[PDB]
This record gives C-alpha cells, sequence and structure tokens, in this order.
C-alpha cells in the first residue's frame, strides 16, 4: 500500500563508472525492499534482497544497503551489459507495490552512423504499395535526423522511424526509416534521397538511388 | 536447475477468458508462495496475484474477482485462468515464486505476451531487402496484427550482427518490421540468406530467401 519513489528516472553513464540509484519510501518498510534488473524483451533478474543481501549468482559489482524510507542500489563500475531497467518493490503491507524503475543507459563515445537504402522489392510493387527503407547503423548518440527527398523535394508525414535497443555490446543504436507511398508515386519520380545529420558527422550524408 | 515454462499467450477479444500455464523444475508449488506479475507494454511490473503455501491466495484490486490464481500439485504446471479481459489487461505476464519473510523472486518463468483486442489477426507480408565491403541485407515484415512476430535468419544459425527492429504501428492498425544483418561480401556467392518469419497468432511462418539485386 506503500507507493514508492525511485530517482533517478533516467541515468546515462559510460562503462567504468559508478552508478547509484535511489528508492524512497512514503512509509516505512523497515528492512523489506528488493531489487531486479529487465533488459529489453526479457524476464526481470533479482539482484539483492532484504535491502542489503546479494542474491544468488548476482556479481560483485551490485550492491544494497538502507532501512527505514530511504533505499540504494550500486554497481561499482558499470558494464556495456548493465544496459537496463532497474524496480525496486516493498513487501509489508498490502498490496505488494513495484517502484516505477530507474532506466540506465550505457554513455560510448560518438559513433557516426552507416547509412544504406532499399528500393522496394518487386514481390511488393505488385501489391501496389512502395516501401523505400534507409538504414543508419551503429550510431551513438541516439539522436538523429532523417530527412527524405524524392527528386530533391522534402517528404512530410508518410515516414515512421524505429530505433533498436542500445547494443549490448558497443552500446551504440541502430536507426531504421521507412518511407511508404503509393506504386503511382514511386515510378513518377526518379531520385530516392535519404539525408542524415549526426554529431559524429562533420557534415550531413546523404544516400541515394535512382528507381 | 530451475525451468519455468510458460504457455497460453496470445490474443484474445476484449470480455474473453484466458488460461496460462506455468510449469516448474527445482522445487515445490504447493509449499511455496508463488505469483502472477504482469507487465504493460513501455510500462513497469504490477503484481498480480499471490498464493500462500497455506493455499491463502491474494490478488490485486485490478484483477479481483476476475483471476483465479491455481497450483496443480500433481503436474506441477502452475495456472492464471482470467476472465473479463479488457484492453488494460495487455500485458507479458509472469510466473515468480514469492518470498514470506522478506526474501527472493529468484526464479521467473520467460514470460507470455496476452493481447486484449478485438481486431482480427492478419498475417504479415514478407519483402526482401535487396544488399547492392560490406553488404546490408534484411527482410521487411509489413501489415501484421497482432506482436509479436519472430525473425530469425537461417534457421537460426545467422545469430551474430543482426538487428530486428522493435514494430511501428501505421496507422492502418497493422504493424510494420525490418530485420537486418551484416554479413561478409565474399559470401554472396556462396551462402544463401533466408529470412524466417514466424507470426504464432495468424499460424504464418513464412520463410523468404534473400538474393542481391
Amino acid at each position: 500500500e506503500i507507493v514508492l519513489t525511485q530517482s533517478p528516472a533516467t541515468l546515462s553513464l559510460s562503462p567504468g563508472e559508478r552508478a547509484t540509484l535511489s528508492c524512497r519510501a512514503s512509509q516505512s518498510v523497515s528492512s523489506y525492499l528488493a531489487w531486479y534488473q529487465q533488459k529489453p524483451g526479457q524476464a526481470p533478474r533479482l539482484l539483492i534482497y532484504d535491502a542489503s543481501n546479494r542474491a544468488t549468482g548476482i556479481p560483485a559489482r551490485f550492491s544494497g544497503s538502507g532501512s527505514g524510507t530511504d533505499f540504494t542500489l550500486t554497481i561499482s563500475s558499470l558494464e556495456p551489459e548493465d544496459f537496463a531497467v532497474y524496480y525496486c518493490q516493498q513487501r509489508s503491507n498490502w498490496p505488494l507495490t513495484f517502484g516505477q524503475g530507474t532506466k540506465v543507459e550505457i554513455k560510448r563515445t560518438v559513433a557516426a552512423p552507416s547509412v544504406f537504402i532499399f528500393p522496394p522489392s518487386d514481390e511488393q510493387l505488385k501489391s501496389g504499395t512502395a516501401s523505400v527503407v534507409c538504414l543508419l547503423n551503429n550510431f551513438y548518440p541516439r539522436e538523429a535526423k532523417v530527412q527524405w527527398k524524392v527528386d530533391n523535394a522534402l517528404q512530410s508525414g508518410n515516414s515512421q522511424e524505429s530505433v533498436t535497443e542500445q547494443d549490448s555490446k558497443d552500446s551504440t543504436y541502430s536507426l531504421s526509416s521507412t518511407l511508404t507511398l503509393s506504386k503511382a508515386d514511386y515510378e513518377k519520380h526518379k531520385v530516392y534521397a535519404c539525408e542524415v545529420t549526426h554529431q559524429g558527422l562533420s557534415s550531413p550524408v546523404t544516400k541515394s538511388f535512382n528507381r | 536447475e530451475v525451468q519455468l515454462v510458460e504457455t497460453g499467450g496470445g490474443l484474445i477479444q476484449p470480455g474473453g477468458s484466458l488460461r496460462l500455464s506455468c510449469a516448474a523444475s527445482g522445487f515445490t508449488v504447493s509449499s511455496n508462495y508463488m505469483s502472477w506479475v504482469r507487465q504493460a507494454p513501455g510500462k513497469g511490473l504490477e503484481w498480480v496475484s499471490v498464493i500462500y503455501s497455506g493455499g491463502s491466495t491474494y490478488y490485486a484490486d485490478s484483477v479481483k474477482g476476475r483471476f483465479t490464481i491455481s497450483r496443480d500439485n500433481s503436474k506441477n504446471t502452475l495456472y492464471l485462468q482470467m476472465n473479463s479481459l479488457r484492453a488494460e489487461d495487455t500485458a507479458v505476464y509472469y510466473c515468480a515464486r514469492y518470498d514470506g519473510i522478506y526474501g527472493e523472486l529468484d526464479f521467473w518463468g520467460q514470460g507470455t505476451l496476452v493481447t486484449v483486442s478485438s481486431a482480427s489477426t492478419k498475417g504479415p507480408s514478407v519483402f526482401p531487402l535487396a544488399p547492392s565491403g560490406t553488404a546490408a541485407l534484411g527482410c521487411l515484415v509489413k501489415d501484421y496484427f497482432p506482436e509479436p512476430v519472430t525473425v530469425s535468419w537461417n534457421s537460426g544459425a545467422l545469430t551474430s550482427g543482426v538487428h530486428t527492429f522493435p514494430a511501428v504501428l501505421q496507422s492502418s492498425g497493422l504493424y510494420s518490421l525490418s530485420s537486418v544483418v551484416t554479413v561478409p561480401s565474399s559470401s554472396l556467392g556462396t551462402q544463401t540468406y533466408i529470412c524466417n518469419v514466424n507470426h504464432k497468432p495468424s499460424n504464418t511462418k513464412v520463410d523468404k530467401k534473400v538474393e542481391p539485386k
């Protein structure tokens, strides 16, 4: 019945840095407080139980401490694989309450994207729809501007991008921009351009093809 | 070696019912406090139901009266029977062991996605992403409902250097996705690259060979 207020909501730190994650309770829970690690698309993985006690199998770098209302999870020296959300939770009074989580991002050095472009397939053209896919591969940071030009004309409101979850090995993101237009629109115009602005580039990079 | 397998997850109509199974190993369900935990997409973890060692059952006020947590002592399998399902119930469901004193949720099931929507199932189209020093090639899994699709390469052989992007929801009401995998350019001629798209809700299972254009 006691709400938990985890802080900070997000933490971005480089490999080898100490990470300190806080969990605050509106009402005492004495020592009944737990810690879990969840990576993208996986089950949670318990870390600490009873505020201070490391759970079986959990490496040396994770630790816990606290009693009363203020609690602390620490990762002594961050690893590229520690990219995850981290949850606190209390079990004193009913109902059982979890914390909202702390998202941990790994802050590597600037990596420029590799840019590819993909003309819609012949299989797809039979249906009457044309998807033009631009790929920004292995870049950091996440912030990247993608611009669609068709015969040097700016596209607007016909593109959707998605970003992969951080790569647990090299900490980079990849980005997929798909331009969606009709079969007829794709054949009235000739040149298909994907322009990319990123911190890692000294100038914007345009990848393009002729239909 | 504790192993918790889950089954039952998928698409159900609002108002409908759905049962989930969590087969156990390495301990005894009967004597342990057991739990169902759910997680809505893009959100935190919500406790659903606890079943005590003594048989007492406690539920979150959200599921109270609609869900029954029950244990099958003989089978080792554990169940969550859901009723009166709503969109708010869409979530990945987890079975996990609850400690009575102050202990641990030590083991967890892999989780099983439950989608509560009245929209009909639609199988995806699988279009090739044509490769043209280093080559990028993929498959476009377009127009499907609901999630998920499992995209593999070469029957789970080509697992290294693959990016299968999180699915975006198109205005149409259907999901779309792309899956890329960078490969040595020298192996374009010899090694053939095939994506395997499996979508359980529509029972679709497309194999698509991708060749350079």
